[PDB]
């Protein structure tokens, strides 16, 4: 698990402190415990220093555990660094062999190559929609782009470092992404002591997006006689 | 190797569900989910039916199932068939790392109607009495099921130790069994007594059947 | 009614006594708009699933 | 298909030694524990020994510990039992067996079994005696008659009737080991009581270990 | 999986198989309830609470 | 039935504290904590004294307590009273297949002084010799406590199987007991030997007491 | 008050069958396991059998399995022991017992007991023999004398001395069962040795099952 420590985490297999992925395990006692102990499986007992995330270490050279040198194969203060697991079937649970699979993930940077078993919809344009291209979700209006993406490029971004164009995975054409429109709504009135009449301004909104209707520059104004 | 306890035999009709109970200790059955059950048909090697208390190997019938509670472990066979007519051995590992089998249970499936033995008794031959020995033979012929008893009486006194018994395999035409019991003596010990008898107990008999002779008439 | 939870909590009978939005010592100070006791039998391994 | 196939079983003297062999095929023998288990005539299974996949570890039942030695050849795929200081109570069918991915500690696959007979008895031919028909062997118009085959070693004998011309109603019993250390059996037949004296009845007996053959006529006796 | 404080009393036959199922039976179809085998001599952890 | 090992009898004075022990198999008193204790007074049905280990049922006095350590359980009876004079049995499950009791321990509460037997022997009656048998009776009278014993001797050789005994209930007026021991034989088994005897062992005797005769006297 | 009440016990032939019954009140019988337990007179308790609350499951002692069957009727509140292939060794007081809320596996409540006497003996009247006073039945100026009551079945006998005129120093023992399968007992009296020959002593014996009565004089023998 990420952020853990102990002779497996420290010397054998380290997960990064922000691991994205799943850890999966099952007892393997029938496959991996042998009648006299299964010495096919061993673990690193000693290191000079703890290994980095996803470092692997095949080293078999003798470890030194004191101030004095050990210029040779054996001693009192120096050791062979790998020790076997005594996996006997008479071992209690917790002392039995577990097979482990760590599925470790990388999200979008390039377009994805591994995805879940979903199916694509048809593509619609000039309408406000939700979308999901290769796991890149959003909501917006899709338009055929005139942006000159180079052949390797998948997505396009504005000055704000926000997506404003995309490549469809199925047909390699480029779509401009525009946010579905929003604005302040303000109510205009002569005040209740004069009348319950009101007019309404959709601020910065075009009247096609929304009984008198009037396109001011302040927004679409509704319920006022020009 | 302190064996697991088992019932000596069990029986049932075809289509019934029946159970065999093993028992052990906290060192073995109570210590591990490792209990294994072997079927063994007569005259051939054992085969594994259940392992790890309840798992089946591939190709074993789903009629076979297993269980454990405390120091006791169980096989169940549901919907009995003539292919179930076999010895069943429970087995376990131990914390000593020794393997221990149970005493073995024979499953007698009740595949036909009960039939009484034809009972016959043979004195020693004169050619055997001339050798200085005497063997008396009691034959129980073509009965069912297999389980019968023979008691030997000499001058009406019940004999012990001096007799042996053997049973045929099952008959292929009528599914019956036959049993030979033999009592053996010296010629001198045979001549001490006068009346020889075998008394037979079987499920098909309403009371025990005695066949007997007098040595002075033979 | 008066719920004297000290009569429960000071009993030797209970193998488990876990509380999840209150501390069991304070149950004799609180007041509740309603209480539902839900009750059943389960196997001793499975008490940790409740 | 997995096979375990076995050899080296036979008749042997008490205090002697014998070596059983069990060749293996159809699985990676060197990956699994290998077992010996035995079964005395008409009795239950007794575990005898086990050897680890690499042969580094060995275990024995107390009935054979300090006498027997298990060993293996992972190049030939062969398992052995060396038996030393054999005792009459070692007389049994011996089976090798093996683990699998169901569990190394299971006896998943089994050999055909090989018989070992630890006996002090000399090779000896039978005595054959007529089980003569009488009133005491007659019921319902049927008479039983037979032969007793006695005091022979080792097994087997074989028996037939009227040179194999009689087979209906014949039974021959599995042999019994007497307290003398010698085998015996009975063979019997049921016939119409009206066929006594008018039909000849003979049992024909063979014992290959001693090269002995006997034909014995069975005649009525006036009991 | 049921919602928090949902009670389900239904005894209708569960289907794990693709086949439809009826009465009390079917290939990979089962009665949805099982009994706890509460014997004495069961270990603590299998005893009733 | 794998009976739990208990002492045959134990004793104490009123107000003393005593313990009865019970050793079982590792499957029986080892394993489960269900180990009960029962009391019975003579000739009537048992009463449960302890149910699970150490638990009294309702109405039982707190003079009774119990415990277990390894394969062995115990019943402690504090503050003895004459109402405690009973047979006490431990019991446990081996398994749900089998309950098992202990051999039963009698409790003696020491409410009176030791009393020695008056010891007597009866040679064969001639009327029984006329019917072909010989019963020799040895009488022990008004002794306490109950566990007196008799040895039967013929040509001074100790006898077995040829003899039987009866003992009184407790004497309703002085709380002692009496015993009739009896050797019994054919007339031929009276003629086979010359001298016939009984010899008595009890707590009230400094050494065993012998009564004897020769067949030529009798 | 919780009760169990028992019936079906009596004198019975070996190899035969007998049914014990036990009936329950003061508790919900169908909620608890029910048991049989037995006690040969003067011996410790033997568990015989048990049946589950619902009657679906049954267990037995190895001394009785297949010979005896346990069963229950949860509408009648009745428990049975169906005993078949009875033996002389089955001779005992039988008690039914039940579980309770203390634990189903306890024997909490017990019936009054019922006595089963498995016996091959026919009903027979006693022989009465004098336990003649002698030098060997005398100590400290006191002589013992008596009557041996022998070879009768079933129980009980009754005994008195000098038609009930002698009571001081009289003892009559509980009976013993002999290897023949017939009961016997001793009645005895202790008297001054100076009263031998000068006082007449008679035992008076009665056996209601055979309608037998005997008066026997006791006189000295010269040992």
């Amino acid at each position: 698990a990420p952020g853990q420590t102990g002779k497996i985490a420290d010397y054998n297999y380290k997960l990064p402190d922000d691991f994205t992925g799943c850890v999966i395990a099952w007892n393997s006692n029938n496959l991996d415990s042998k009648v006299g102990g299964n010495y096919n499986y061993r673990y690193r007992l000693f290191r000079k220093s703890n290994l980095k995330p996803f470092e692997r270490d095949i080293s078999t050279e003798i470890y030194q555990a004191g101030s004095k040198p050990c210029n040779g194969v054996e001693g009192f203060n120096c050791y062979f660094p790998l020790q076997s697991y005594g996996f006997q079937p008479t071992n209690g649970v917790g002392y039995q062999p577990y097979r482990v699979v760590v599925l470790s993930f990388e999200l979008l940077h390039a377009p994805a190559t591994v995805c879940g078993p979903k199916k694509s919809t048809n593509l619609v344009k000039n309408k406000c929609v939700n979308f999901n291209f290769n796991g890149l979700t959003g909501t917006g209006v899709l338009t055929e782009s005139n942006k000159k993406f180079l052949p390797f490029q998948q997505f396009g971004r504005d000055i704000a470092d926000t997506t404003d164009a995309v490549r469809d995975p199925q047909t390699l054409e480029i779509l401009d992404i525009t946010p579905c429109s929003f604005g302040g709504v303000s109510v205009i009135t002569p005040g209740t002591n004069t009348s319950n009449q009101v007019a309404v301004l959709y601020q910065g909104v075009n009247c096609t997006e929304v009984s008198n209707v009037f396109q001011t520059r302040a927004g679409c104004l509704i319920g006022a006689e020009h | 190797q302190s064996a697991l306890t088992q019932p000596a035999s069990v029986s049932g009709s075809p289509g019934q569900s029946i159970t065999i109970s093993c028992t052990g200790t906290s060192s073995d059955v109570g210590g591990y989910n490792y209990v294994s059950w072997y079927q063994q048909h007569p005259g051939k090697a054992p085969k594994l039916m259940i392992y790890d208390v309840s798992k089946r190997p591939s190709g074993v019938s789903n009629r076979f199932s297993g269980s454990k509670s405390g120091n006791t472990a169980s096989l169940t066979i549901s919907g009995l068939q003539s292919e179930d007519e076999a010895d069943y051995y429970c087995n376990s590992l131990t914390s000593i790392s020794t393997w221990v089998f149970g005493g073995g249970t024979k499953l007698t499936v009740l595949g036909r109607t009960v039939a009484a033995p034809s009972v016959f008794i043979f004195p020693p031959s004169d050619e055997q009495l001339k050798s200085g020995t005497a063997s008396v033979v009691c034959l129980l012929n073509n009965f069912y099921p297999r389980e019968a008893k023979v008691q030997w009486k000499v001058d009406n006194a019940l004999q012990s130790g001096n007799s042996q018994e053997s049973v045929t395999e099952q008959d292929s035409k009528d599914s019956t069994y036959s049993l030979s019991s033999t009592l053996t003596l010296s010629k001198a010990d045979y001549e001490k007594h006068k009346v020889y008898a075998c008394e037979v107990t079987h499920q098909g008999l309403s009371s025990p059947v005695t066949k007997s002779f007098n040595r002075g008439e033979c | 009614c008066v719920a004297d939870y000290s009569v429960l909590y000071n009993s030797a009978s209970f193998s488990t006594f876990k509380c999840y939005g209150v501390s069991p010592t304070k149950l004799n100070d609180l007041c509740f708009t309603n209480v539902y006791a839900d009750s059943f039998v389960i196997r001793g391994d499975e008490v940790r699933q409740i | 298909q997995v096979q375990l196939v076995e050899s080296g079983g036979g008749v042997v003297q008490p205090g002697r030694s014998l070596r059983l062999s069990c060749a293996a095929s159809g699985f990676t023998f060197s990956n699994y524990a290998m077992y010996w288990v035995r079964q005395a005539p008409g009795k239950g299974l007794e575990w005898v020994a086990v050897i680890s996949y690499d042969g580094s570890n060995k275990y024995y039942a107390d009935s054979v510990k300090g006498r027997f030695t298990i060993s293996r050849d992972n190049s030939k795929n062969t398992l052995y039992l060396q038996m030393n200081s054999l005792r009459t109570e070692d007389t049994a069918v011996y089976y090798c067996a093996s683990g699998s991915d169901y569990g190394d500690y299971l006896l998943v696959y089994w050999g055909q079994g090989t018989l070992v007979t630890v006996s002090s008895a000399s090779t000896k031919g039978p005595s054959v005696f007529p089980l003569a028909p009488s009133s005491k062997s007659t019921s319902g118009g049927t008479a039983a008659l037979g032969c007793l085959v006695k005091d022979y070693f080792p097994e087997p004998v074989t028996v037939s009737w009227n040179s194999g011309a009689l087979t209906s109603g014949v039974h021959t019993f599995p042999a019994v080991l007497q307290s003398s250390g010698l085998y015996s059996l009975s063979s019997v037949v049921t016939v119409p009581s009206s066929s006594l004296g008018t039909q000849t009845y003979i049992c024909n007996v063979n014992h290959k270990p001693s090269n002995t053959k006997v034909d014995k006529k069975v005649e009525p006796k006036s009991c």
